[PDB]
């Protein structure tokens, strides 16, 4: 049914470009940088760090995705707190070290960010 | 007392840095370097230099007057 509703609807959009304008993908350069914008009005301070990641298709996703559930990720609403098994969200629940901390796994065709924020 | 933390209040300010390993060392090392030192230097020389100038001017004229004084009298001996 899918099928013959879009035959019958999305049949007429085309895959041609006109005057043969074909975009054309780029892979993207990653550069170790730091951007901070201090900002001490501000109640709480918000840090984002990362690695070059894989892409999509990349195998090493699964073990990488593992990796960081190993890390884990905490909220200071969480019920868990010193006894969590992750290392770091004990620590923080212990020490209140920080409001938030979660661990990203974003990934892009050809690159990806790997790393954490916390809010502390 | 003065710690990272606490050390001042600022605003609004954003800076940008590249990791050490995406830059290179010495950019432009000489074809900037040279001219920045001739301009520090052109602004330096003015207040500096003229006590060295002095000085050497002093020194030069307590070494030769030494001598000088060392040196004989064909007065003295006149008689």
């Amino acid at each position: 049914q899918l099928l013959d509703l879009a035959q019958k609807h999305f049949s007429s959009l085309s895959g041609t470009y006109v005057e043969d304008a074909v975009p054309a993908f780029t892979p993207c350069r990653f550069t170790g940088s730091e951007i901070r914008h201090r900002d001490d009005a501000l109640p709480l301070a918000h840090v984002a760090i990362a690695v070059e990641g894989p892409g999509w298709a990349n195998p090493d996703n699964v073990p990488l995705q593992v990796a960081n559930a190993i890390i884990g990720h905490y909220d200071s609403t969480y019920g868990g707190g010193t006894h969590m098994s992750s290392t770091l969200a004990s620590v923080a629940a212990t020490r209140k070290l920080c409001q938030s901390f979660q661990t990203f796994n974003i990934c892009y065709a050809e690159t990806g960010l790997l790393g954490a924020h916390f809010v502390c | 007392g003065r710690e990272f933390g606490h050390l001042t209040r600022m605003r609004h300010v954003i800076t940008y840095s590249l990791s050490p390993f995406e830059q290179r060392a010495f950019p432009h090392y000489f074809t900037k370097g040279i001219p920045n030192v001739l301009r520090r230097t052109r602004a330096c020389i003015l207040r500096v230099a003229p006590p060295f100038v002095v000085f050497y001017l002093v020194y030069t004229w307590g070494t030769q007057e030494f001598e000088k004084s060392k040196r004989k009298n064909p007065a003295a001996y006149e008689n």
